[PDB]
């Protein structure tokens, strides 16, 4: 179904910030504390090596 | 799970797999779910049957039939799209014919087949898992979608006309509560200047029709006015999606319509050339295969922005919920159809005379807008009418029904098409109406037709005068509106507002005088002289009422009901037509952080002005009242005791029901909006016994304020955005013009 698709690259262009053409910074940084699905693709992404002391 | 409700839904729901139980039994059906290698070999033999028969017009009939599975499915439009096998095996709009070109039956078949193919792989290994381990309850689901078919086909046949435009493979689908998508122009939504609404698209449409720039804009989740959204709130029956008669499509959403006979034909030879736009035009037909209407299509990629819900065990219950219903409002016109023919037996058995004041509906009109609204009614309730009064008869009153068609003396444009509006003689006449009534400063700020009342207030306390005086004015113009749409002319509302007018403002002033003369005739127990003077100051105002047209009205003790409870000194402002000023006064009494709240204060029902807002309410219905009994027995000859008994039907009393809801939350304009709704129920509950004739035709001849939505873009009233609290409108130009329906039987259940 090609709106399958085009759902799913609707979601990328505002995290990209495209759709929203700063005050950027603190909307994403909202978005990320409340969203049941974005956290759910982050918390599988590579921690990275400066933060592997942390553990988090 | 939640995947596997959904995959039933496009499975079983959406293909039409009812169809199949025709000619395979239960257990056939399973196993062409269980493997794709029997779908492939139904298929192959189906396509051989269909060609010997098609012979030289095969290549057709399967462009149309694959065309038509991929709109089942992925809601695709293409261009010249036929919605039914019907109308596929006429081949319309392609190759004239004098009959079906191959069986109706076989092409139905090999149809549902093509869109079963296109599901996606994963969900279809849902259904396979399903149709071997849940025999049982996978037969009764079947079984319960035939049941939904035969209803909804054992409608369509009735008329040829809907029986070429229903859609094939029809289920019910609901959005997300809150969430609101509309179409609308970009130049008239600029001046709005809403902050609810963001673009989200464009509209590119298509090359057979040219327009303005249109665009699609969203709003999220919110609080809407009651019964504006979630149940479909048609007024008339619908089958296969389909309204019943015309065939104009209402279970979807459409951008527009076009119903005009040299812009229909303008458009036709211009798509002959060819078409391009994302977004075609869906052609409606005639029965006999000619083009009378054109519909604008919607982009399926914009549906995904109202997150629907597609779980079939609901999506089921909500569709026998609703046949349910309209099986009841189809009743309830045969039984009033009963009604009818009883009034015409006893005049006639009465007296052989009577037959001169009685006209046949079904006979010849000589109207041709009113014939051809005839031609387009339902044939259930035709039939219904010819068993009784005969063939082609059916026989009403002719002065009662010409109170049914007094709205289209001042009524313009076509309600199917979606731009009906009052005609520019009569905004004249209500404009002018609203300013003596009200204040100048009032008119200004409310009434602006070019500016909205948002882009008008520029400071925290006149937010809140602002915000009150909009509940008195409503009031005013929806009855108004009301009454012309029941019959009463524009005229004699004109000039009468004026003179019944005067004569509350001097039945004030002539009350202060008397009313305190009591404590001077206690206070003058003594020589003559003073009590003579008193005695004939009383008894010369006295008379002064009698003479008073709205006599009748306080005796009855309803137009005195809140005159002599109490009177204050600033009260004389709302009887002057000082309105606005009025609501000041009442404002500089609040505290100093209430009244500086803005936007945000909470008004108690204790202040003043809460009090000062409910008696000018009802001093608005003191007017509405002096005009429905002057009516009643002016021009429609009834005694005054008839007037009075049904004047007191019609209104409430407001002091018996306050608000109920919550506490820290804004409801000044919702509980308003109920108390309004109330009383528009006992005004329809009168409409049935006082007239019969206007109940039917309210249901048959389309009127402005007469029909539900026709699956244009929802659009509010007054009413409607009253209770929501907003303030980017205008009572004046656009939007904010429109009133509530007057449909008798809904407002009764809706």
């Amino acid at each position: 179904n090609p709106a399958d698709r085009y759902y799913a690259q609707q979601k990328y262009d505002t995290i990209s910030g495209a759709n929203l053409v700063t005050s950027l910074l603190p909307t994403f940084l909202g978005l990320a504390m409340v969203n049941e699905e974005l956290r759910s693709i982050i918390k599988e992404m590579p921690v990275p090596k400066a933060d592997k002391k942390l553990g988090n | 799970t939640d995947t596997e409700w959904s995959a039933m839904h496009t499975g079983l729901g959406k293909t039409d797999l009812a169809v199949l139980r025709e000619t395979m039994s239960m257990a056939e059906i399973r196993d062409l779910l269980s493997s794709s290698k029997k779908v492939k070999d139904e298929i192959s033999t189906l396509e051989k049957e269909i060609q010997n028969q098609a012979g030289r017009n095969w290549n057709l009939v399967q462009k149309k039939s694959k065309q038509l599975a991929q709109y089942m499915i992925m809601g695709e439009v293409g261009n010249n799209l036929l919605r039914n096998a019907h109308a596929i095996s006429r081949l319309l709009g392609e190759r004239i014919t004098n009959g079906p070109v191959a069986d109706v039956a076989a092409i139905d078949k090999l149809i549902t087949l093509y869109s079963l193919e296109l599901m996606n792989k994963s969900d279809r290994d849902l259904l396979s898992e399903l149709a071997q381990s849940e025999v049982e309850g996978m037969e009764f689901s079947i079984a319960y979608m035939v049941g939904q078919r035969t209803e909804e086909m054992r409608k369509a046949k009735g008329d040829n006309r809907t029986l070429l435009n229903h859609f094939k493979g029809y289920i019910p689908v609901e959005n997300q509560q809150g969430v609101n998508l509309i179409i609308a122009d970009d130049k008239e939504f600029a001046k709005l200047n809403s902050q609810s609404f963001t673009r989200i698209g464009t509209y590119q449409g298509s090359t057979g029709f040219r327009t303005g720039s249109k665009g699609y804009y969203f709003s999220p989740v919110a609080a809407r006015a009651p019964y504006s959204q979630g149940i479909l709130q048609n007024v008339r029956n619908t089958a296969g999606g389909v309204d019943i008669g015309t065939g104009f499509t209402l279970g979807t959403m459409v951008a527009g319509r076009i119903t005009d006979k040299p812009t229909v034909e303008r458009i036709t030879k211009a798509l002959a050339k060819g078409e391009r736009g994302r977004e075609p035009l869906m052609p409606i037909y005639n029965s006999k295969g000619q083009v009378v209407a054109y519909e604008q299509s919607v982009d399926p990629n914009m549906l995904k922005h109202l997150n629907q819900d597609n779980h079939f065990a609901k999506m089921v219950g909500v569709w026998r919920g609703r046949q349910v219903e309209e099986a009841k409002a189809q009743r309830f016109n045969d039984i009033l159809i009963e009604q009818l023919h009883a009034m015409y037996e006893k005049d006639i058995k009465d007296s052989s005379a009577n037959k001169s004041q009685y006209v046949n509906l079904l006979g010849k009109i000589d109207d041709p807008v009113l014939a051809d609204a005839i031609n387009l009614m339902n044939i259930e309730t035709r039939h219904k009418a010819e068993e009784l009064f005969g063939k082609d008869e059916l026989w009403v009153r002719r002065d009662m029904l010409n109170d049914a068609l007094g709205y289209r003396a001042a009524s313009i444009g076509d309600v199917w098409t979606g731009n009906s509006r009052w005609s520019p003689s009569t905004l004249d006449t209500v404009k002018k109406m609203f300013l003596g009534a009200f204040g100048n400063k009032a008119y200004h700020v409310v009434m602006n037709a070019e500016n909205t009342i948002q882009n008008l207030v520029k400071d925290a306390k006149t937010v809140i005068v602002v915000k009150a005086v909009v509940v008195p004015a409503v009031n005013f113009l929806a009855n108004i509106y009301q009454m012309i749409g029941r019959g009463v002319p524009v005229k004699d509302i004109a000039v009468n507002i004026p003179r019944k007018t005067s004569e509350i403002n001097q039945y004030i002033k002539s009350r202060l005088r008397q009313i305190d003369a009591e404590a001077e005739l206690r206070a003058a127990e003594g020589n003559p002289n003073l009590v003579r003077k008193l005695k004939t100051e009383i008894q010369s105002i006295t008379d002064s009422h009698r003479r008073m047209s709205i006599w009748p009205l306080i005796e009855a003790g309803e137009f005195s009901s809140i005159a002599d409870a109490g009177i204050s000194r600033d009260d004389l402002l709302v009887a002057e037509g000082k309105i606005h000023e009025y609501m000041e006064k009442l404002a500089n009494k609040l505290p100093e952080k209430v009244r500086n709240a803005g936007r945000y204060a909470l008004i108690a029902k204790d202040t003043a002005l809460f009090q000062g807002i409910q008696k000018t309410v009802e001093y608005s219905d003191f007017i509405a009242k002096a005009i429905i009994y002057d009516d009643l027995v002016k021009r429609k000859k009834k005694s005054s005791s008839e007037a009075l008994g049904q004047v007191t039907e019609e209104f409430i009393n407001y002091d018996r029901l306050p608000g109920r809801f919550r506490g820290y939350m804004e409801s000044m304009g919702l509980m308003w909006f109920y108390n309004f709704k109330i009383r528009s129920i006992k005004v329809a509950m009168s409409m049935i016994r006082n007239n019969p004739v206007h109940s039917l035709i309210a249901t048959v001849v389309p009127a402005p304020t007469m029909f539900g939505n026709v699956g244009l873009p929802i659009q509010d009233n007054m009413l409607t955005m009253l209770a929501e609290g907003r303030l980017d409108y205008s009572l004046g130009f656009g939007q904010g013009l429109r009133a509530p329906t007057l449909n008798p039987w809904f407002n009764l259940t809706h």
